[PDB]
DNA sequence: ATCAATATCCACCTGCAGATTCTACCAAAAGTGTATTTGGAAACTGCTCCATCAAAAGGCATGTTCAGCTGAATTCAGCTGAACATGCCTTTTGATGGAGCAGTTTCCAAATACACTTTTGGTAGAATCTGCAGGTGGATATTGA
DNA sequence: TCAATATCCACCTGCAGATTCTACCAAAAGTGTATTTGGAAACTGCTCCATCAAAAGGCATGTTCAGCTGAATTCAGCTGAACATGCCTTTTGATGGAGCAGTTTCCAAATACACTTTTGGTAGAATCTGCAGGTGGATATTGAT
């Protein structure tokens, strides 16, 4: 029975996701999350559907700029295995942290 | 006779001066000041459509998408300067694997 | 909500940020990182939604909180 | 009604790729990218027209507003290009 | 010819604030640089979102609205309980 | 005529409400300014103020120094994470940076 | 009346080393000196270029202070003590 | 005869410098960068003093922020030396490349 | 190194759903023609600052030697993380009804603008006041032997 | 435990730097019209939201294994530490003049205003292009020599 080695198919799937635009998250949990981390702040809102839309492409913009840096720094320790310390470096030389 | 056709331009000067006034810029605006902003405007403007439109062809599509300003964008070093902070919505990135990634 | 980011979405996002290998502990870090990310955008937006006295949350407001946290986003309303 | 630079865009399309279109949201980049830039040329100007303690914006504050915000060869061929158009205005 | 500056001000702080310290004119100098940048932050905040809302008054409306935009935390919760406080006091004559 | 009371005096402020007013007016923020927005941003300016003082003012007496100086506002600044997220693409000219060694630098 | 030239070498290997240490840095490879230079020069450069911008504008051929931090603030910069 | 361990001194360095806020950078050297490089883009400029004061601030402020990062990504590595790849993934990941 | 044998892309196809482009109507902006003001340039001009130069001492850059310890290279396997097949459930998609909000208009009471006239707080030096910088030495830690 | 160093840490005072004092006057404050404006009422259609339902396809799970990470080890130089030398930075003052501020005068350029023309936004119709699936050949990966 065939199988690929692995990353074979993570390679595949780079190229795949790195030739597409479409979002990547699922949109009724993402709107669930919205909504809940809204009301946190301020009750009773309503969101134009399209306020969602801005907020998941901006989401989804900075998490794959994110794990760029991330990616970059686990290269840098001659790993090719992202890890929470990786995003932890990076976050903390953008200034996030 | 539009300021737009006086100064050879397809962006709108008369708007420009107009946003200019409203926008709490200053007291007063100048009547060169819009015209050479549209100028610039349109400029730029033309510049990103070249690009975007070569890689529209390219896909063979008739029409340009965001991912054809993002491809432009991102491969021009100027463009890409410029625009270093903006997020496209729908261009996704540019496809770039580190080479310690690939086999062999 | 925030287990709803579902581990192959987060691997999804990775994979276009150009990553082959992730460590089982990324998923979990990447879910605090997102809501941290969303806590402070949508607080903006509220803010910006309150000052028009409104109880719709707009593209705009989402934009205008972006741009004030210096993430322009382009095609909502720019 | 709501305004955009949508039919400008669409005439320097044509220009420079008549057979070529653009899709809704490929528009809504392009009228996004013309206001930021619109923005950041304007309240450098302001800003400049301040720091001197002057009240007007003329076109001098957008060239040198235009050489503060735009890179290199890019900020060379806006300013050719702004001087042109004033002066092509100025003529008639 | 003059020039204005916000050091009476700040040393009047100061002088509440900590009665028996001073301050180097350095320091006095960059405590001014301080008062000028969140006076600039704030008021042209206040100015978008007058503009936003087509409004042609900066009212205090916006600048609380832009403090709370600006400001983290505590330090905006802070900041106005004090814009509050004063345009009460203020209004009351 | 009666006796003038200043606008600062009326808000029990130490900063200048009617200098304020007119920076507004005059950096083309916007077309009418509200009476009472210069008051706010009057009182959010003295309030920031007294914060860094009073951080500032305490570095300085940790210090035994009765005169504050840019390495204190510094030290206020950067040991307090609100005032730091606030100030953090800031500069302090002569602050200096805080005492901080990575523990792996150490020697065991 | 006397020509300026070469001058980015003036930032001494010593110098470097300082500020490394203020940045909490242990040990430096020997090529980082050249490196710094290169970055610092970068630096200066952008700097210098908007500082000069702002005083063509006011009709100045003093580059003031105030030039400076305005050159500063517009690379997102701010520094501050220098309003005088 | 006596001699420290190589890290020693260096660690009372960092010591001594993170206590102190002087310039580390001598003024005279840094004022002709400063001038050669303003004659370069607009020639029999003059510089108030302060703003040459205000750019060595700023660039000794840059630059030691620059090595707090280098030495973060060095250390990533496993290596308590910092190297031009460090200072290159820094500004890679700050922006600035 | 090359060679069969799968598995997955990728370019291409057609028939239409439906995005885009085209059209035509119409408030709203832009343009125009006069009339009036006014911000800011020119042109002197008095004083600051600024650039260069000079001196002289010692702080610090430089170049050198030598060896501690670091970076780089290597080896190995345990166990993490990838790949995959299954089957269940969450999300998608489609439909309906309804109500909660934005978005608009009109009209004044309230709020702000602005000129004119007084009145005082803020500033520029000048005069006065005083931390703390350097300069000492002795006590406590730290380092490396 | 002991030398060799380095770092604290308290102490002292005179002068560079900070604070206070003084008095003019620019800028706030008071006052009195003139102009705007924000917001209550009363609407009016859109979007949202809430609910409901089926079914697809994507996720969760468990198992197996390829190979990556991290630990352990070894060694050649690189980089830090220490020192002598001697240059060049630092401080401070002089000198001459360029360049800014400060002031006045007066138009070229900018605003104001009334009214007409022109255009850009908008929503259906008409046009035509991507795209959903499906294909077959193109390109890779695997496993084995
Ligand atoms: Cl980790
Ligand atoms: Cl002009
Ligand atoms: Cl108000
Ligand atoms: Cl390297
Ligand atoms: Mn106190
Ligand atoms: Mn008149
Ligand atoms: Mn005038
Ligand atoms: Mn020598
Ligand atoms: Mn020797
Ligand atoms: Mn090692
Ligand atoms: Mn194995
Ligand atoms: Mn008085
Ligand atoms: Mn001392
Ligand atoms: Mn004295
Ligand atoms: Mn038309
Ligand atoms: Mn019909
Ligand atoms: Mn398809």
């Amino acid at each position: 029975p065939h199988r690929y080695h692995p990353g074979t198919v993570a390679l595949r799937e780079i190229r795949r996701y790195q030739k597409s635009t479409e979002l990547l998250i699922r949109k009724l949990p993402f709107q669930r999350l919205v909504r809940e981390i809204a009301q946190d702040f301020k009750t009773d809102l309503r969101f134009q559907s399209s306020a969602v839309m801005a907020l998941q492409e901006a989401c989804e913009s900075y998490l794959v700029g994110l794990f760029e840096d991330t990616n970059l720094c686990a290269i840098h320790a001659k790993r090719v295995t992202i890890m929470p310390k990786d995003i932890q470096l990076a976050r903390r030389i953008r200034g996030e942290r | 006779k539009t300021r737009s056709s006086r100064a050879g331009l397809q962006f709108p000067v008369g708007r420009v001066h107009r946003l200019l006034r409203k926008g709490n810029y200053s007291e007063r605006v100048g009547a060169g000041a819009p015209v050479y902003l549209a100028a610039v405007l349109e400029y730029l403007t033309a510049e990103i459509l070249e690009l975007a439109g070569n890689a529209a062809r390219d896909n063979k599509k008739t029409r340009i998408i965001p991912r054809h300003l993002q491809l432009a964008i991102r491969n021009d070093e100027e463009l890409n300067k410029l625009l270093g902070r903006v997020t496209i919505a729908q261009g996704g990135v540019l496809p770039n694997i580190q080479a310690v990634l690939l086999p062999k | 909500n925030i287990q709803g980011i579902t581990k192959p979405a987060i691997r999804r996002l990775a994979r276009r940020g150009g990553v082959k290998r992730i460590s089982g502990l990324i998923y979990e870090e990447t879910r605090g990182v997102l809501k941290v990310f969303l806590e402070n955008v949508i607080r903006d937006a509220v803010t910006y939604t309150e000052h028009a006295k409104r109880k719709t949350v707009t593209a705009m407001d989402v934009v205008y909180a972006l741009k004030r946290q210096g993430r322009t986003l382009y095609g909502f309303g720019g | 009604r709501k305004e955009s630079y949508s039919i400008y865009v669409y005439k320097v399309l044509k220009q420079v790729h008549p057979d070529t279109g653009i899709s809704s949201k490929a528009m809504g980049i392009m009228n996004s990218f013309v206001n930021d830039i619109f923005e950041r040329i304007a309240s450098e100007a302001s800003r400049l027209a301040h720091y001197n303690k002057r009240s007007t914006i003329t076109s001098r504050e957008v060239q040198t507003a235009v050489r503060l915000l735009l890179p290199g060869e890019l900020a060379k061929h806006a300013v050719s290009e702004g001087t042109k158009a004033v002066t092509k205005y100025t003529s008639s």
